[PDB]
């Protein structure tokens, strides 16, 4: 969390919450109003926009749900659905704690091995995040989809 | 020597002298005439202190002499005795300087590996030096043949 | 390092020989000035911090452009660098009296020492002036004997950086 | 002085995983000097780890 | 170390669900306990020192034989010593304060202190008094918003 | 670590004595089946991501609770490592096989294995799942030549 | 103590002790009945000793018993001549050592940040220590006097 | 490490009290002893690898299964790490000898010394008879002055 | 072993055996019925070999064995020759292993320690394992003589 | 380092190009003169420590003021820093003609190696000389043809030094 | 430029004094080293072209990838360059030995060199090791007289 953040650098020099990190904090709280709101749309929402990304990466990459895909059959779409799902929760926690450190501990660090394990495709994991990002900027306001895309952004650029 | 090996005990530690160390070079000093008569009297009968240590050393180890010895011949024989009278001036020099660092770094550090590259063998390298300790020690009173005696242990040790 | 009486020994042992009468007399001499080095060396040592206090005043009165703005000695970290400096000249003096010899103040002190400053812009020439006012602060504490002794590895210092 | 033996659990879960072996420092017995003692539990701490046993020796 | 957000976040990772209701209802609460946490938090690390003064006169005060010779803190080290655990107390629980949550104290204080302090001979009841006189010091400042943190410390070490 | 020649020249160490026929016919034996091991070995190396995938697989199809929300696999992190030490267990097996001897796999695997995976949460029993389907896909590719020392590892583990 | 010194420095390099170093337990030992002697009297007079240093101090500096100094009060000023107290039996534990370690085993490790943190003013307690020295030299002969001084300015340069 | 001086100065600092009179005449006898052990000292000193020697033989004799093949003394390696240790016993015996107390054997021999020997499979028994045959030579060459500093290295190993 | 010394070159790289480390553990095995008959040859003729080096050595160096001598008397001259034997064991197990490993483990880490120790002259072992390998080499043909040879002269280049 | 194959995939893969007859009549010396170079490998390895004996003997006869008192080989810490010296010598150069390539006389030995002797005093024409002394004996003692090919690595370390 | 004897008036003059008894001392040793500097200063000058030629072959027998297509070395104009560049060094630290002062190097020879050098692509460690290489040569016939110099211009590239 960006507070978590504040009190480790605090730590790390063996002392207390400078000015700077104060004023860190402060913002942090005076953010939570919009930070709760952004995410509660988002998590009203997750089964519309998780259907609504599946719909646009599927229609953009028809291989992968085809015969021979990676999510070929209705267990393994049922599986690239819910990481889309996971990867939606994971932008809500990051828009709650005002960092990226949720989103890397529970979903990214060793995602890139994974899938390359798996020999899931991340430039479609790329479209269906990017696909979320847009269906939630359609339910949000500009502001608030400009918070929110930050975190769709990041979760993009780890993969990318 | 004493001072020395104080003073960079100190400077390792960035810090000034101790008592401790000043009592050392306080008693060091003190005992600096008793110590330059000592190194007087073994420069004085050196001839002899290795003439004695020579003919023990053969007399108990005759196969250094006899015919396929390290020392056997004359001028081998002479390089041998050439090798006590080093180790006595290095003697004499750590009299003089208070500890055995003169007879280390000389005569000590490396001596296995030349020795080894030389053939001379150790365990009669440690009898010459116990001959040379005895014809020594056989020089002079009872708190100077006590001190004498203990470089001429370092060697012996340093040799085995 | 080397000491007075290794410096004998290292020449007697490269020329290969036992000490004689010229080599008696320079140990017998290093041992009779041993306490009156013994004695200075724990009087330093005693002073140390008071002998730092008198001659960095005496260097920032006499050169007051060091600790304002815009001197190489100021700001907490630097003018706390200073006045370690200086405590490293008094103790590598103090050390250099100690064993009467020079040679540590080469390896351990004046080795690179003015390509150290000339790179961090530290002024030579007031440095030496600092070693200069712990010159005349020691010789202060020391005494007659003493403070002709501790002159000698001052000097050196300064002529070494100068 | 004296030392103490710290028995340690130190996982690795801030980063990602690799095929060398690492199993000997991320589980861990070891005595260490008095002086050295606060600074490996705040370093055992920081990295996420637990001190699972401290002992004297003596 | 978690705050009361990735407290939350954690759960609700555990279920595998998003925020509810009632975690918006928890996060919430805790901006709006936020400023008054700051502020309290801030008056402690103004008063550091001071507190930390007062807090080991208090305890050896009320323990003298601590000081005396025999006593595990008579030296100047183990003093030493001593009044840098109690700085340690109130740095962590003001970062607790300030966090919201009493894991930073677990991971970073509790974690092997009791095994330490018994391979070492530290009294734990000392300590425990010294963290009770450091826990009034500060509510005598701040009010009672800092007690939860240094209660969970005594009783880590009870 | 140990291979079979060297395991025979310890036994003859211990009692002291020259290689005797008995010995010898044992090396012998080694020497004769070392082409077939060595085929194996390059066989699973070969195919060494296909087996790792399938063999996660076939774990996590039989114990899908693993990587539920809350299971021990349930995260990218920690389903990177278990995937990460079935790769440890296929390669030790690997190098026991080429050996002939499992000390290699005491050593390096199951050295101080048990207490960690207690320390960090590893189920034993969900391992020990994951290891007798990699067993099963390696036998299934080269034969029942590998199967003792994934038992050995199995064994080892419960 | 010396011969503590003496034996972690052989036990560094692992080796008995050298000629050196014998002849600093030889020296220590030799010193046993003067150490003892100035102990004697050091510990005997501790209470005259205490008072006329704490006198000089408070004279010396007379803010400190002040109304708002570090030792007004009767149990302030109590624990400043019992840290006093404590000062001179450090030193004569360092006398009968022959060695400082003591000293900073039991008073010094940690008496700068003590000292800091209880606004006890340094300069103080070195006056006090001074007056101590010099109460304690004037007990003690010319010889007597110089072995308590290394101690006490020992002291003195540890505070400073 | 303690001698007998700081072990003196320990206890009257856990006292809290000036030197008396008795410590200074334990002192006293510490510093009328000294002489007598600084020679004894280097007396072994001097022939500290003759004592190695007909020690390691001693107990070679007496106990002949060790150096056979399957004995815990049995290789070029464990014959020299057996030397060795017998030697470290030598070395701290002389120096608890020289301080004339037998806390430098505590905190640097037998400390732990019974667990690396359970850990190694080190036979504690024949390491106690080495001990004992070193005290046996070495009372040959100085008498009973270090007895008691091989029955501590003795007793702390049984 | 050669094998076992492939497989931790491909353990500390934490990877699979490479074509080359297969090409090694493959030309060991069929060298292995080489390796079977040579130390067969050499363990059914161990008492021989070890009995014409010990006469050898001795001819050689009789002083070993005379009055005085590091081997003298029957119990010293079977430890001497039970030392040969030793090496002719431990190069039995070096021919089998493939490498040197055996010979360094069981015999060859500590040994000059050992010698050292026990003032047993090392030329003197050298000298009777050098008999050792004249007389293996009798009984070999020239590849198979050649073959024990190179651990033999392992053991030798280890001694000195 | 670089060996004889690694020489020619280095030429062939800078020039991008497979390998054509001449890369593999190269490639072919080299497997022709490898039993050569591995018992002459052996036999050095066999007889290292006789080869410097014999070398530093020589050395020694030849320049006796360099072990005597003033010598550079002086002392016994100096003595086996000189042998050690020729032992690093012949070990490299030992790998060198296995790899049928001076290239790690290069990168492990050479470089440096005359400035360092340089700054320490080491005489760099005696310890040509010692080397020349290694050469003549280890020749003599792996054969005419071996001879030839350790004689080269030989000459490029002392040339390199020269 | 300065030499000693200027030096050290620039020196008495910044204090406004005459020349004390270690003024006049230290001029007076400058004076007893100059038949020496001078023998000195007419070797290297007499053997210029020698020192020149084993100074480069020394150069690049150590780095010969400088002399290859597209080292900084490669060209006749690039090594011409670097020859006169040594060339200039000699010289000028011949006249630096003649005036006992590093002052003509800093006015002819530092003055923007490392700046071109930098500029220019000039391998400034490659050029410090061709400067020792030539301390070196210089060393070999005159001895360690013109070291220091050599080392001022070594270090005014670094
Ligand atoms: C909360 C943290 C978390 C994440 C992020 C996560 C992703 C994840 N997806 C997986 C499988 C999968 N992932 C996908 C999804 C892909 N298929 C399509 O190509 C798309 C491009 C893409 C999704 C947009 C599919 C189809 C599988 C099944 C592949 C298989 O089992 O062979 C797996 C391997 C185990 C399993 O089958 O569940 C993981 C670990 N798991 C987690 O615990
Ligand atoms: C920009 C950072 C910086 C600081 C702060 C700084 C402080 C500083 N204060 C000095 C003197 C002084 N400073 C003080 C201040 C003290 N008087 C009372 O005790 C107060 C408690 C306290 C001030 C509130 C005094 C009295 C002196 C004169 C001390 C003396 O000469 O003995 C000096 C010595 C030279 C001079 O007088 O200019 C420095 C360098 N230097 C720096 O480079
Ligand atoms: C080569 C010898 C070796 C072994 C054997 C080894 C095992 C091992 N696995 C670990 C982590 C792990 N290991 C697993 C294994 C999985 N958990 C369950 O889901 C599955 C049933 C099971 C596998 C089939 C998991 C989930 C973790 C991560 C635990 C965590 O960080 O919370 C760790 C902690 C360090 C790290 O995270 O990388 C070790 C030491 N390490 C070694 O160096
Ligand atoms: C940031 C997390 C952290 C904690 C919590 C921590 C506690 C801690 N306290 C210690 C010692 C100590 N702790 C105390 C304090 C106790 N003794 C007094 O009687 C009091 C009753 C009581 C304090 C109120 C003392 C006296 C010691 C010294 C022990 C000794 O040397 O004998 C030590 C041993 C290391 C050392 O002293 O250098 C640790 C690790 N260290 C940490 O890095
Ligand atoms: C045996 C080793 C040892 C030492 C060295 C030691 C020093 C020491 N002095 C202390 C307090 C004190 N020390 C002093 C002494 C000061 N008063 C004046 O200012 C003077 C400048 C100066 C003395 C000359 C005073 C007044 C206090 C009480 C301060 C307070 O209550 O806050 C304390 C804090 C605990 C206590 O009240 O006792 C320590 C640890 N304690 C030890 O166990
Ligand atoms: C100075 C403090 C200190 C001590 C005390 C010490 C003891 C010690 N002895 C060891 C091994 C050993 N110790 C012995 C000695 C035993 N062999 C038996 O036959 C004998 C009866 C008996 C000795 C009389 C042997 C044979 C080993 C080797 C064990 C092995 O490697 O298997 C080891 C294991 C590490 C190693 O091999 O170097 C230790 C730590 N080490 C220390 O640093
Ligand atoms: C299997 C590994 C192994 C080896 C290699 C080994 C060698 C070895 N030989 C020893 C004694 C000995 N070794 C020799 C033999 C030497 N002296 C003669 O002069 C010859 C030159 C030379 C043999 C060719 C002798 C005479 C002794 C007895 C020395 C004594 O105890 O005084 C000892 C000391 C223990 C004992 O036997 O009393 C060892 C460890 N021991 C082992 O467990
Ligand atoms: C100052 C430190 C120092 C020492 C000590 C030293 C010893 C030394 N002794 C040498 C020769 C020798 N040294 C000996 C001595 C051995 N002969 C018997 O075996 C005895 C056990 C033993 C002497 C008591 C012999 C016989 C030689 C002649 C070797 C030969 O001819 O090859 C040599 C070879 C060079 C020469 O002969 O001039 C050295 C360097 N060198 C040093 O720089
Ligand atoms: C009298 C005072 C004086 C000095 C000191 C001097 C040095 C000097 N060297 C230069 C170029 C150069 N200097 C070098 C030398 C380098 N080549 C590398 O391989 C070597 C490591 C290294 C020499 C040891 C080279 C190659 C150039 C030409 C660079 C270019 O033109 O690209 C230049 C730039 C102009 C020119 O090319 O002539 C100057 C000014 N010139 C002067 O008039």
């Amino acid at each position: 969390s960006a507070i978590t953040k504040a009190i480790l650098n605090a730590d790390a020099e063996a002392r207390y919450l400078s000015p700077g990190e104060i004023d860190v904090v402060r913002g942090y709280l005076a953010s939570g109003e919009r930070r709760v709101r952004v995410a509660r749309v988002l998590s009203d929402n997750a089964l519309r926009i998780v259907r609504g990304a599946g719909d646009t990466m599927f229609q953009k990459r028809p291989d992968l749900v085809a015969p021979g895909g990676n999510a070929y059959g209705e267990v393994r779409t049922a599986k690239c659905l819910r990481d889309l799902d996971y990867f939606l929760r994971l932008v809500t926690y990051g828009v709650l704690a005002g960092d990226t450190s949720p989103i890397d501990e529970i979903g990214l660090i060793g995602i890139k091995e994974t899938y390359s394990l798996l020999e899931v495709p991340v430039p479609g994991v790329i479209d269906g995040i990017k696909a979320a990002k847009q269906q939630a900027a359609a339910l949000l306001s500009s502001e608030d989809a400009a918070e929110a895309s930050f975190y769709f952004d990041y979760v993009i650029s780890a993969m990318s | 020597s004493v001072v020395t090996k104080a003073i960079v005990s100190a400077d390792a530690e960035a810090r000034y002298l101790s008592p401790g160390e000043l009592d050392r070079i306080r008693g060091f000093v003190s005992s600096g005439e008793r110590r330059l008569r000592v190194a007087q009297t073994l420069t004085e009968s050196r001839e002899r202190i290795i003439k004695q240590a020579g003919d023990q050393l053969f007399q108990k180890r005759p196969d250094l002499v006899s015919p396929g010895g390290n020392a056997y011949g004359a001028e081998r024989t002479a390089s041998c005795l050439r090798d006590l009278d080093y180790y006595l001036r290095l003697v004499t020099f750590g009299i003089v300087a208070g500890d055995v660092t003169p007879i280390e770094e000389i005569g000590v550090i490396g001596v296995k590996e030349m020795y080894r590259n030389l053939e001379v063998p150790l365990p009669g390298m440690v009898e010459a030096v116990k001959a040379m300790k005895s014809v020594a020690t056989g020089l002079l009173s009872g708190d100077d043949s006590a001190e004498v005696g203990y470089y001429f242990d370092y060697l012996a040790g340093a040799l085995a | 390092m080397q000491d007075a009486i290794t410096s004998v020994i290292n020449t007697y042992d490269v020329q290969g020989k036992y000490f004689d009468t010229s080599a008696f007399d320079k140990l017998k001499a290093y041992y009779a000035t041993g306490e009156l080095r013994v004695r200075a060396a724990g009087t330093i040592s005693a002073n140390a911090a008071t002998i730092i206090k008198e001659a960095s005043a005496k260097l920032f009165s006499n050169q007051p452009d060091l600790v304002r703005p815009g001197g190489n000695a100021y700001t907490t970290r630097r003018y706390a660098a200073c006045v370690r400096d200086m405590d490293y000249f008094l103790r590598y003096a103090t050390y250099a009296m100690l064993a009467g010899d020079t040679s540590i103040l080469d390896e351990r002190v004046l080795n690179g020492l003015k390509e150290t400053y000339n790179s961090l812009g530290v002024p030579i020439s007031s440095t030496v002036q600092g070693i200069q006012a712990m010159k005349e602060v020691t010789g202060s504490l020391v005494g007659s004997g003493a403070a002709k002794e501790m002159g000698v590895y001052f000097d050196y210092l300064s002529s070494g950086l100068s | 002085a004296r030392t103490i033996s710290i028995t340690a659990c130190v996982p690795r879960r801030t980063k990602s995983v690799g095929a060398s072996r690492e199993i000997q420092n991320v589980y861990f017995t070891k005595r260490i000097s008095f002086d050295q003692f606060t600074p490996e539990y705040q370093r055992i701490h920081r990295q996420g780890g637990t001190i699972l046993n401290v002992q004297c020796m003596g | 170390m978690l705050d009361a957000v990735t407290k939350i976040i954690n759960r609700t990772d555990a279920e595998g669900r998003y925020f509810a209701s009632k975690d918006f209802d928890e996060v919430t609460r805790f901006f709006a306990t936020g400023e008054a946490r700051l502020r309290a938090a801030s008056t402690i690390s103004a008063n550091a020192a001071s507190i930390l003064r007062e807090s080991a006169a208090a305890l050896f005060t009320e323990q003298p034989d601590l000081l005396r010779p025999g006593g595990n803190a008579y030296t100047s080290r183990r003093y030493a010593a001593c009044v840098r655990d109690m700085e340690y107390f109130l740095r962590y629980a003001t970062y607790a304060l300030v966090a919201g949550d009493t894991s930073v104290i677990d991971e970073r204080v509790l974690n092997g202190l009791k095994e330490t302090y018994m391979s070492l001979g530290v009294p734990i009841p000392s300590t425990v008094a010294g963290v009770t006189a450091m826990k009034g010091v500060v509510a005598s400042m701040i009010g009672s918003e800092a007690n939860v943190y240094f209660d969970h410390i005594a009783k880590g070490l009870s």
